[PDB]
């Protein structure tokens, strides 16, 4: 009944196209990302489709520019879509004023494009979530961004299938200001509660911003000191 | 016209005159060529009236629409950027205007900027049919080390050669000071004539 | 049957797509705002989803000018997009004008934006109430605003789940002309009257603006003197 | 079957879905109009929602010029949207030809506006009557208009719940050429005979035109001898 | 099945939302048109809804131009709509020519524009039929125009409730060449065979034009001498 | 099912709403075109739906230019509206090349306006048969034409009501290069074949054509010598 | 070209010739300058005859239709006020012409109309080359209280001495009379003639 | 033209002169320069009166629509800034306009714009060919103490000097007074000729 | 369900609407072509409605230029459209590069024509096959094209109600290089295997074209011949 148009009210108020959209999201692998000391980090898990797949392409973690990155969970030819209009919208603005002055604003404008999608028949939403981490003049940041365009600033957060799991864990263990390796370490371990035991963490995806620096990404071996 | 920005430690001054001529003939006495576009930021303007006035409420408007969509002000050189821009993309049918934005974000700075949308920063700079005049007085007066009032007081001197020399020029002058502790602060009229005074001037 | 797109009347010549947008306002934090002697305060709950979420971000009163503000409730991805327009709208009448001269008129372009997309087919109305609250050439001005367009100008107002609360406890206790200090402890209270005791009310938000002045955010320590 | 598409005629050839915008217009407010000697009168009543509401505010009779005016009934933020164009469109015309020479012109601009939105698909009707009244070359005139674009010139006419009450006593009661007080004493009393009583008529809007003057509104005082 | 949208055939070739189109013509009051010696003519029937209606208001014969005049009958709305096209189209063409020689052409331009309401989706076609009356080079003319589009020339013919009687009435009695008056009596009779006896007609509208004048409209008492 | 719109195929290869407009061609008047010695000529019945109806009006053949004619049977309107499309579309060729080579090319264009309309959803066909007859630069040509877009060529043939009726008798009794006379009241004879005996043909439209001459329309009179 | 316009107590009086020249080249004799447009008014044209020709239409037009909807007769000043926008709308690709509007509604009118859309009313006003020498007539023998024969006389010499004067002015004088009473009427030739010939006049 | 627009305590005083020429040919001696355009605005005009005519009709509908919307005047201020975006908006096709706005909102005020939207406020300013003449009036004569009356009389002796001197001036000196006791009071013929004849001047 | 929309897939992938168009080609008249050697020729039947018909009229071979020809099958009306199109894109083809280096891309271009109208909504398919056989710079070429825009490089083939039964008499029979005469005869051998034999062959169509050369029809006589 009022199940089955992007423009259509439920008598309650509710657009049930869009939370169904909500669902693809949780089909994504699982990623994190949080604030520590002059920085913020990601760490996102990854499908191995097989052994015949090369392990150094299409990423999880992907750079909007040197000092903003975003994970994202949900249908993957969306979430491509959506980081290079993320890309270009970030170009933009560089332009127009010469720089990225508060990334609050980047998300907006895709959170933007994902909210106009929920609005005109004729589309359906971007099935995806994303996280978007990076270093601005207000300092170190971290959002969210889903379907419906809700965004949300958080000290950490997780999307994929095991967010529940991986925001409980933090709730219980984040603390804020943890020196890098230490922040690091948490995410790995949060990670890991997400998991169903027996099934074991193969190498995940970590990069890492603090302030006064770019971004910087893990290679395999950096991040198997972890494991 | 006859307009001015310096820059001193932790200061930026700004100051015009007043005068409004449809060529030889004044119409205006008291015509306003400094704004205030920001919480730290003024802009002076010369050239055509119209499209001067144009862009003062555009930069009024865009500041401050930018300020709360980023719950902070604008960089002055965003500022120059943004004018840059604007400027450019018309420049074959331009804004007819010489702009100086002048301001406070972690340091001070001021910015010059043509009807091309060629931008750039220096110490001091002036615009206007007397701004020859004004960087002549710069050229032998301006120093670095120089205090708020000294420089007040230098900018004063520079637009009152000018009035003296360029009869595109003339009326009050007006200051602008803006600092960090206070922001954007419009001298009294009453104080620059007294200060106009104390220096043995006219007009 | 009626009940199914925007363009359709029920033969009670009812718009039953917008009374549904209307439900999904409901949903939103309480928010209320009101005139006292000089001038107009705003004040709203806000859902704390956890301890991993920023605080000093995604603000439910959101200025549009230095003497104009609005508070919204709904779906939170719609709200903000209308807000924008707000600000945006504001800045196009002061560039034509030089000033803002009768908020009404603000308010009315906002609400005509919304009554366009009850009326034609292909979109969805917007899930949204707004509260605005400034000071104009006239004097102090309330506002509301919802999904269907329709506009009313208050002394006190709310929107949200517990508008009905606090309306009638306003309805019981509001006086006209009543100096800041009073206003607002007449709005906590009445905040306060619309929860579920047991359920207690955490830090909210408060913005007041009086005749020559601009607004003024009330920060958390400040907002506790009245808790 | 016929009854769910304004593009849509019965067997019987009737546009159901115009006939049930009609039916949004019995919802509003009672509103009358006549002439009366050299001039003519508006008078409307007001659901007062809350004493929280403000009084001199969002008025039912509403000025398109200095010689027109137009009250309406129906879904408010259409009817706002529809006295906007009147006025836009009153302005055009004085702009074209340096005055407005006959109302029914203006009334039938806004009528036909009324009229393509029930013909083609993707938009529903305005659900909203008008009465506009006012002084032009003719002399005074008092026109209605509906959510069809059906258009009727009257001596006295109404709209509005109360609509069928007043009517037939004003085939009663009314005749021509009255004085102005006593024009608006028929008025009041006919607007009475509309409610239930018990209920009780609180302060309504009065404007009244003269030939060779300016439109007047009653301040609430003047209204108050007459209740 | 086949009853429910003005693109779609019946099996039997059939368009029956145009022919429930036609059945809106039949509410119309009655109005007929005849050729007689040098001229043509037009009368109408009127509802008059109250006392309390303008009767020197909305009338239901309408100039065209000085040669050429309109009765119709259906939706109100929609006819008002097609005179106005019916207008603009007769300026166009003598701006073009400077002249209209031939009136057919006039009426196949307002005939075309209904047909192409009955052939693209999205539309309804407009519930009205015409007659028109006129002297061009030809000579006098009468035409009538249904909401098919569908255009034929009489001597004589009718339009709305009455037109069966009418029609029949005059199939007995018309002759061509009447003197003017004895064509206006034959009308008039015509028109009373019509009515439902009891039932008496009240103060209908007549218009003629002879070859070499204007169209010139009867006034109420020149209609009564006939009553 | 398959039955409904324009743009859907049946599964076995079938578009019915096309085979339904073919419907709307037997509902026709009959009409029947056939080559003789050195020429073409065509012949028309007439409903004659009263004896108030004008004669000399609404011909069922119609010049298209000096040299071609139509015949047409089904819908009216969509039928006035492809014989003008024929006339602009014959003389656009004219101008471009300064004649009319091909009559088969102003037919296809004809057909293929046609085509078009059984394609895209959104609009209906055209519910017309026509008979194109005249002289061109390879002899004289006669062609027909049906709601699809098909044509094909013929020595004689008919649409309408009586096709069938007037096709099996010329089947049996036309011969090429008839005298012109001859050729005439074989026709005149088929035609009657088609009607119902009891009912008597009355005055039909006769035009001709033969090679080095312009069109030729037969008066009542001329007519009335083959009855 | 020479047309006039004249207001006295209840009447409008409009005269204009009748030739057309391309250059110095009489190419017509009789060629028509003078339109009803309602039944209380007429226009004159001077200036590219193409752009005249086609305002005569539009105003032919638009005004029937006017009349027509609004059922009372287009006022003479909006009459102008539509004219007035029409060729402003177009100033910088114009209808390269002049303009009279005279006309009865609650009053005489005339209003004189130029290719920017300048409009302005006047008691008198002439248009065409030989204008000048109307003016010239006018201004020393026009009364406000003449009569309407007295009118027609003035304006058959204004433009009589028009003709005599200006090559590009030549041919029967057309003159048209709007009362309230009798509408617009143009006067026939053989009126126009004798009263040229009671006058003393030629051409 | 001539134009004029001065301020005084608690009023505004708007004066023209009514003469219109093709060149040195005057086609028109009673031309209205001088509009109300709201309760307490006035607007005069200079420039291609095509142009001209339009702004004024726009200013009017404007004005009127803007207070039924706001329910209050546009303010002053508020009219020139619209009237600024307008011209500047069609600079390269402009309006070949100088206008005079003004009026009463909580002060007296008079705005003078040019054809590029340039806008500036002052104490008093004038517009056309005769504004020089009337600068010089000025300049000698004007007080800011001035009384109404007093006001009234020197704008019509600095039209009268433009008048003697601008071949392009004259005719009757229309004056407008607006207050906010009484709004917008055009004066009326007779008392403004009054005044002429007892300051001793001519037309 | 699935099987009422060009834009809906099947379950298992398919799409019913196209599968559907396949269908109408099958009601076309047979037609094959073939290789021979240094040549490729085309032979058709053709359904002869009447003897009213005129033969000279309406070719199932058409010439798309002097080297190229094509055949078609299924609805008449699409198949003249599209061979319009070939002939339209051939000579782009020619006016951009001079000549048509290679048929394929001719054929290309008119099978994504096809393929379009089998993506997007408001649209059918076009049902029709089509054989284009010509020379190139290639060689001789004989291609195929369906309704899905499906393409086939062949050696023989055929289209149209026989197919099956010529290609299975060929699939046996043919060889390649034969001399033209032969290939011919081969043609009509194959071609009356796919008749149902009582049914016997009429004038068929035959055009051949040999490399150096430009195509060749053969008229009725030589045709004859073969029979």
């Amino acid at each position: 009944a009022y199940d089955r148009a992007i423009t259509v009210f439920s008598p309650d108020g509710r657009l049930f196209q869009v939370e169904y959209a909500r669902e693809a999201v949780k089909k994504g692998s699982t990623a994190l990302g949080m604030k520590f000391a002059n920085g913020v980090l990601l760490i996102s898990d990854k499908k191995v489709r097989s052994r015949l797949i090369e392990q150094n392409s299409i990423e999880k973690i992907q750079l909007i520019d040197d000092y903003v990155a975003a994970v994202t969970s949900g249908l993957v030819a969306d979430a491509r879509v959506l980081v290079d209009f993320a890309r270009i919208s970030a170009q933009q603005e560089k332009v127009t004023y010469g720089s990225l002055v508060n990334i609050e604003n980047l998300v907006k404008r895709v959170a933007d494009q994902m909210q106009q999608y929920t609005q005109y028949g004729g589309v359906r939403p971007y099935g995806v979530s994303l996280i978007f981490a990076g270093i601005d003049q207000i300092g170190p940041r971290l959002f969210d961004c889903d379907p419906a365009g809700t965004i949300n600033e958080y000290k950490a957060t997780a999307i994929g299938s095991g967010k529940d799991a991986v925001v409980s864990f933090l709730e219980r263990e984040y603390k804020e200001n943890l020196p890098e390796k230490e922040a690091v370490t948490l995410g790995i371990k949060a990670l890991k509660s997400s998991l169903e035991e027996g099934e074991e963490l193969k190498a995940p995806e970590i990069a890492s911003i603090t302030v006064g620096n770019k971004y910087r990404i893990y290679d395999q071996e950096e991040v198997k000191k972890f494991l | 016209t006859t307009t001015v920005g310096i820059t001193l430690k932790d200061a930026v001054i700004m100051a015009t005159e007043r005068r409004v001529t449809m060529e030889n003939f004044i119409m205006h006495k008291n015509g306003k060529k400094l704004f205030q576009i920001d919480t730290y930021t003024g802009m002076t303007i010369a050239g055509l009236v119209g499209d001067a006035q144009v862009l003062v409420r555009y930069m009024k408007a865009e500041l401050e629409l930018y300020r709360l969509q980023r719950r902070v002000n604008m960089p002055i050189e965003a500022v120059a950027t943004l004018l840059s821009n604007m400027l450019n993309q018309v420049k074959y049918m331009p804004y007819m205007v010489q702009l100086l934005v002048g301001g406070i974000d972690t340091a001070p700075h001021v910015f010059s900027i043509d009807a091309a949308g060629g931008s750039v920063e220096d110490i001091y700079a002036s615009t206007g049919s007397g701004s020859p005049f004004v960087y002549g007085v710069l050229e032998s007066q301006y120093s670095e080390k120089m205090t708020v009032d000294e420089g007040v007081d230098l900018v004063i001197r520079a637009i009152s050669a000018a009035k003296q020399r360029d009869s595109a020029s003339g009326g009050m002058i007006d200051v602008a000071v803006i600092t960090r502790k206070d922001g954007y602060v419009q001298l009294p009229t009453d104080q620059i004539e007294s200060r106009i005074r104390k220096l043995g001037l006219i007009l």
